[PDB]
């Protein structure tokens, strides 16, 4: 059907990098919007950044400008997340989904990828 | 190609009763699979569709759902496109936050040319229609719209400030409804005004009176408002909004005919297969739908399709199938979108159910009968608000509906979108 996959990991220390990576198997990756929510344990759902099809338009997710930076791939299908200088403020858990954000969900979630800023 | 308005003469779908299960709505919907409580209640839907773009807003408030502080304001537009299995799906934008999420009430949508401009109300004093005689009556106004051009200036946020709304005889007018329609260089927002109670004009002569012995000839006039006692009477309508002429925009109100009168409720007018159609939240004794053809824009002209097959549930106090007047504002907003014109049939997701609102059910129903009906949910589902628009496909006619039922997974009311795809041949 759809299968979206989140991987990566967490437990890093304050102030750094992270390479997050997604999957995508069902539905054409180049035509949909395939956007990035964050989960914080006891929070509900952030977006952190929305992607478009080929480049024209990229939000940000103003309250934190600088901090990341989505980058889409059409020719083989994953949606990277890279981070840069995280915070503690950033413990949270990611998902690639279809859609910019709310409490629309387009396909199933999965599984997802935790990510941990502590020590 | 793509999601198209019903313009044309699109595929002829079954027209006879039948009740072999022909319907199988799908969700559209999956949401985070969420642990522990959850402390962020949706209130204040609203889906708003037009030549395939969608509008959303919806209030998160923390703790419980009447008494509640805000948390977050999201107004979000977006492309209506496939699910890669020929069902229409939202896949939303642009989504935007107001700063004070406690200031925004009773948002309205509507797509002219590139445009998806939210109407919105500033309330620093509580809900509009509950505090209506210390409401300011100033207007909000957003121009959200489809890819912003990033590389550009204000083309993503621009929040038009109303100079001043010119009001004929009215005092507070506020948007009351999710989608309105377009006429090139004329906006119409579905909204309501606050008129003074001690100067309407209501003969109580018009009152179906006919067969209502137990009933109160006095009851039409002390029933536009929302409580008996009330300074301010709901007088639904739109509101004019003019953005080709003058400096800056200006927004007049024009009322409803008096022709079956009722409380000013949240309302929608789209159009259908030509010309559009209005319809009025049943908010009033009048428990029938009450909805019809648009005939005139200046004085409003609704012509209303008697329907009695079709009601809305109340609280043990007015029930469906209720026609003589009562005093009692209270309902569930439950729209009915027109499929066909040459043969009156219409789709909307009600409540099958004379007593608290359960059991939604989504139901395709001509003039005075019932012709498909499909079960979405058990007969335990508690549901408070059903939005349906339905639109054309490729080829077909699908319709979607954000429906407030019991997510019990989450032991939440949560908003849920629902596609339905109407039977093409009942065969
Ligand atoms: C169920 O829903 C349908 C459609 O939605 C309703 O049908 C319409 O009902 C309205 C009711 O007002 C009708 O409007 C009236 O039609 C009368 C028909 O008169 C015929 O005969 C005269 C003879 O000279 C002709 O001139 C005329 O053209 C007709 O052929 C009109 O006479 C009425 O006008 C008079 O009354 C109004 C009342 O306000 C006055 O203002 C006028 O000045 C005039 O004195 C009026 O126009 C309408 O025609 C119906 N349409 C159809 C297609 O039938 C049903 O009524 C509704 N069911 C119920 C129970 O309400």
């Amino acid at each position: 059907e759809v299968q979206l996959v989140e991987s990566g990991g967490g437990l890093v220390q304050p102030g750094g990098s992270l390479r997050l990576s997604c999957a995508a198997s069902g539905f054409t990756f180049s035509s949909y919007a395939m956007s990035w929510v964050r989960q914080a344990p006891g929070k509900g759902l952030e977006w952190v950044s929305y992607i478009s099809s080929s480049s024209s338009y990229t939000n940000y997710a103003d309250s934190v400008k600088g901090r990341f930076t989505i980058s889409r791939d059409n020719s083989k299908n994953t949606l990277y997340l890279q981070m840069n200088s995280l915070r503690a403020e950033d413990t949270a858990s990611y998902y690639c989904a279809r859609g910019l954000a709310g409490v629309w969900g387009i396909d199933v979630w999965g599984q997802g990828t935790l990510v941990t800023v502590s020590s | 190609e793509g999601v198209s308005n019903l313009v044309g003469l699109p595929n002829n779908i079954c027209l006879q009763k039948t009740s072999n299960q022909i319907l199988k709505p799908k969700l559209i919907s999956y949401t985070l699979p969420v642990v522990g409580q959850s402390g962020t209640c949706i209130t204040d839907p609203l889906l708003a569709m037009d030549e395939g773009y969608f509008a959303y807003s919806h209030l998160e408030r923390i703790g419980s759902c009447s008494r509640g502080v805000s948390k977050q304001r999201i107004i979000g537009v977006g492309e209506v496109l496939d699910r890669g299995d020929e069902v229409p799906s939202l896949f939303m934008t642009n989504v935007w936050t107001p700063p004070n999420p406690n200031t925004v009430y009773h948002c309205s949508a509507v797509y002219n040319n590139e445009f998806y401009y939210v109407l919105c109300a500033v309330s620093t004093v509580g809900d509009p229609i509950l505090n209506s005689t210390y409401w300011s009556g100033s207007l909000m106004m957003t121009r959200l719209a489809v890819k912003p051009k990033s590389n550009g200036g204000g083309y993503n946020q621009h929040q038009l400030a109303l100079r001043s709304i010119e009001k004929g005889r009215y005092d507070k007018v506020m948007p009351y409804g999710p989608s309105g329609i377009k006429q090139g260089d004329t906006l119409y927002f579905p909204a309501v005004g606050f008129l003074v109670r001690t100067e309407f004009k209501y003969n109580d002569s018009n009152c179906p009176i006919t067969k209502c012995q137990y009933s109160k000839p006095e009851n039409c006039r002390l029933s536009m408002g929302i409580r008996p006692n009330s300074h301010y009477i709901l007088r639904s309508g739109l509101l004019k909004y003019n953005l080709s002429d003058g400096e800056n925009p200006k927004v007049v109100f024009i009322e409803i005919s008096d022709q079956r009168l009722s409380i000013g409720s949240p309302s929608k007018i789209y159009d259908s297969l030509g010309q559009p159609v209005f319809y009025q939240a049943s908010f009033s004794w009048d428990t029938m739908i009450k909805f019809g053809d648009v005939l005139t824009v200046n004085p409003l002209v609704v012509n209303w399709r008697n329907n009695t097959v079709i009601s809305r549930p109340g609280q043990s106090q007015c029930p469906r199938f209720n026609t003589c007047p009562e005093i009692c504002w209270e309902g569930v907003y439950n729209d009915a979108f027109l499929i066909d014109r040459i043969n009156w049939i219409s789709a909307g997701v009600f409540l099958d159910s004379n007593q608290t609102a359960e059991n939604p059910v989504f139901t395709v129903f001509k003039d005075n009968e019932i012709l498909y009906r499909a079960q979405l949910a058990s007969e335990d589902t508690n549901a408070q608000k059903t939005i349906t628009n339905c639109f054309l496909l490729k080829n077909k006619i699908w319709c979607i509906s954000l429906v407030e039922i019991y997510d019990t997974g989450d032991n939440v009311i949560r908003p849920k979108l629902f596609a339905v795809k109407i039977p093409e041949q009942c065969t």
